[PDB]
C-alpha cells in the first residue's frame, strides 16, 4: 500500500503483426460506356443541353 | 528546485540580454560565433556557474536516473 | 451559354486520364515477353502476323496466297482475347 | 499487330470489317511521329494557346528560384517577422502558390 | 508529475507573449537559459582544466532536459537554440577559424555531439508521459 501511491496504470496490449479486413476488395469488372456530358447538371446550377 | 537553483536561475535571468535574434545564415559562422559570444559574455564569465549552478544540476539529474534505474532493476526482480 | 464549357473540360480531362492509365497497362504488358498475348509470339502465325503488319491499313482476306491459313481456325479465339486492346484503341480514338 | 489480327478475325467470321477499322487505322498510321503531325494540327490553336502560355510569366519564374533566393527572402518561415504570427498568409493568386512545378 | 508540480514560480515560464503566440526574439524562458548554458560548456577548455563530463557526467543533462519537458518547452527548444543555431549554419557554410581562442571546427562537433545526447534524453521523457484557436479578420 505504501508503494502504490507512487504507481499508475501502464498502457500496453496484445496486437497482431497485420489485422485483414472483415470483407476484402471485391474487384470490378470494366464495363465500356460513351462519354456522356450530361452527368454533372445536378450540382450546381446546371444547364441541361 | 524551489531553493538554491531557485535564486541562480533568478540571478542569471537578470544578466541574461533582453533580447537576441538569431542571425541570419547570410551573417557567417565565425561571425555568429563572435556574436553569440559577445552577447553571452557576462553569462560566460560567471564564475560561480560552473561550480555551483552544474553541481546542484547534476545533484537533481543523478536522482531523477537512481529513481529510473532503480524502477528497472525492482522490475526485472519481479519477472 | 449554351456551350458547356466548364462541363465539358472536367469530363474530358478524367477521361483523358482514364485512357492514360489503361494504355500505360497496355505497353506494360506488351513489353515483358511472358505476358504479352500468345499469337504475337507463337512461331507458326510469324507469317501471318508479318503479312498483315506489312499491309496494316488495308483488309486482303481473299488471295490470301496461304499466308493466312493458320489464322483462319483460331478466328474464334483470336476474336475473343484480342477484344479488350481492340476497345481500349477504339476508346483512345474516340476520345 | 493486335489491330490487324483482331480486324481480319472479324472479317473473317463475318464478311465485314469492324465498323471503326478504317478510322482507327487511318489514325494509328497518321500519328507514327506523334509530335510532327500535332504540331500541324495546332495552327489553328496557336493563338489561343499562346495567351494561355504567356500568361505563365508571372508564375513560373518566380517559382523557379534558386535556393540562395530562397533563403534571402526566408521562404516558408514563420519565426521570421515574429510580430505577424497571426496574420493570414495570402496573396492574390492563392492558387498559383501550391501549383506543382513539373506541372 | 510530482516533480512538475514543483515549477509554481512564475521565473520558469515568464510572461505572456507580446503577439500573443510565443516568444521568440525574447529570453524570458528557461529554455533560452539553459541554451546559454549549454553555450557555456560547449566551448572547448584548456588541458589543465576538466571537461563537463569529466566532472559532472549525463546527470547535468538529465535535469536541464527534464526542466525543460516538464515545462512543455522542448519544442520551442529544439526551435531556438544558440548552439543549434550556430552548428546549423556552419553546416552550411562550412567554414574553420579562431574566435576569441574558440576553434570553431572542434565547437560545432561538440555541439553535436550534446545535440545527440539532447535529443534522446528528451525522446525518453515524452515516451514515459505518453487548443488555443485564433480569429481570422474582421472587415472595417
Amino acid at each position: 500500500r505504501e508503494i502504490g501511491i507512487l504507481t499508475t496504470n501502464k498502457n500496453t496490449s496484445r496486437t497482431h503483426k497485420i489485422i485483414a479486413p472483415a470483407n476484402l476488395e471485391r474487384p470490378v469488372r470494366y464495363i465500356r460506356k460513351p462519354i456522356d456530358y450530361t452527368i454533372l447538371d445536378d450540382i450546381g446550377h446546371g444547364v441541361k443541353v | 528546485l524551489q531553493g538554491t537553483i531557485l535564486q541562480y536561475v533568478k540571478t542569471l535571468m537578470e544578466v541574461m540580454p533582453k533580447i537576441c535574434r538569431l542571425p541570419r545564415h547570410e551573417y557567417g559562422s565565425p561571425g555568429i560565433l563572435e556574436f553569440f559570444h559577445h552577447q553571452l559574455k557576462d553569462i560566460v564569465e560567471y564564475a560561480e556557474l560552473k561550480t555551483v549552478c552544474f553541481q546542484n544540476l547534476r545533484e537533481v539529474g543523478n536522482a531523477i536516473l537512481f529513481c529510473l534505474l532503480i524502477e528497472q532493476s525492482l522490475s526485472l526482480e519481479e519477472v | 451559354s449554351q456551350q458547356k464549357l466548364a462541363e465539358k473540360l472536367t469530363i474530358l480531362n478524367d477521361r483523358g486520364v482514364g485512357m492514360l492509365t489503361r494504355l500505360y497497362n497496355i505497353k506494360k504488358a506488351c513489353g515483358d515477353p511472358k505476358a504479352k498475348p500468345s499469337y504475337l509470339i507463337d512461331k507458326n502465325l510469324e507469317s501471318a502476323v508479318k503479312f498483315i503488319v506489312r499491309k496494316f491499313p488495308a483488309v486482303e482476306t481473299r488471295n490470301n496466297n496461304q499466308q493466312l491459313a493458320q489464322l483462319q481456325k483460331e478466328k474464334s479465339e483470336i476474336l475473343k482475347n484480342l477484344a479488350l486492346y481492340y476497345f481500349t484503341f477504339v476508346d483512345v480514338m474516340e476520345f | 499487330a493486335i489491330i490487324g489480327l483482331y480486324n481480319y478475325a472479324h472479317e473473317m467470321t463475318h464478311g465485314a470489317s469492324d465498323r471503326e477499322y478504317p478510322r482507327l487505322g487511318q489514325m494509328i498510321v497518321d500519328y507514327e511521329n506523334p509530335l510532327k503531325k500535332m504540331m500541324e494540327e495546332f495552327v489553328p490553336h496557336s493563338k489561343s494557346l499562346s495567351d494561355a502560355l504567356i500568361s505563365l510569366q508571372m508564375v513560373y519564374p518566380r517559382r523557379n528560384l534558386s535556393a540562395d533566393q530562397w533563403r534571402n527572402a526566408q521562404l516558408l518561415s514563420l519565426i521570421s517577422a515574429p510580430s505577424t504570427m497571426l496574420n493570414p498568409a495570402q496573396s492574390d493568386t492563392m492558387p498559383c502558390e501550391y501549383l506543382s512545378l513539373d506541372a | 508529475t510530482r516533480i512538475r508540480s514543483f515549477l509554481d514560480d512564475p521565473i520558469w515560464r515568464g510572461p505572456l507573449p507580446s503577439n500573443g503566440v510565443m516568444h521568440v526574439d525574447e529570453c524570458v524562458e528557461f529554455h533560452r537559459l539553459w541554451s546559454a548554458m549549454q553555450f557555456v560548456y560547449c566551448i572547448p577548455v584548456g588541458t589543465h582544466e576538466f571537461t563537463v563530463e569529466q566532472c559532472f557526467g549525463d546527470g547535468l543533462h538529465w535535469a536541464g532536459c527534464m526542466i525543460i519537458v516538464l515545462l512543455g518547452q522542448q519544442r520551442r527548444f529544439a526551435v531556438l537554440d544558440f548552439c543549434y543555431h550556430l552548428l546549423k549554419v556552419q553546416k552550411h557554410d562550412g567554414k574553420d577559424e579562431i574566435i576569441k581562442n574558440v576553434p570553431l571546427k572542434k565547437m560545432v562537433e561538440r555541439i553535436r555531439k550534446f545535440q545527440i545526447l539532447n535529443d534522446e534524453i528528451i525522446t525518453i521523457l515524452d515516451k514515459y508521459l505518453k487548443v488555443r484557436c485564433f480569429q481570422p479578420p474582421i472587415h472595417q
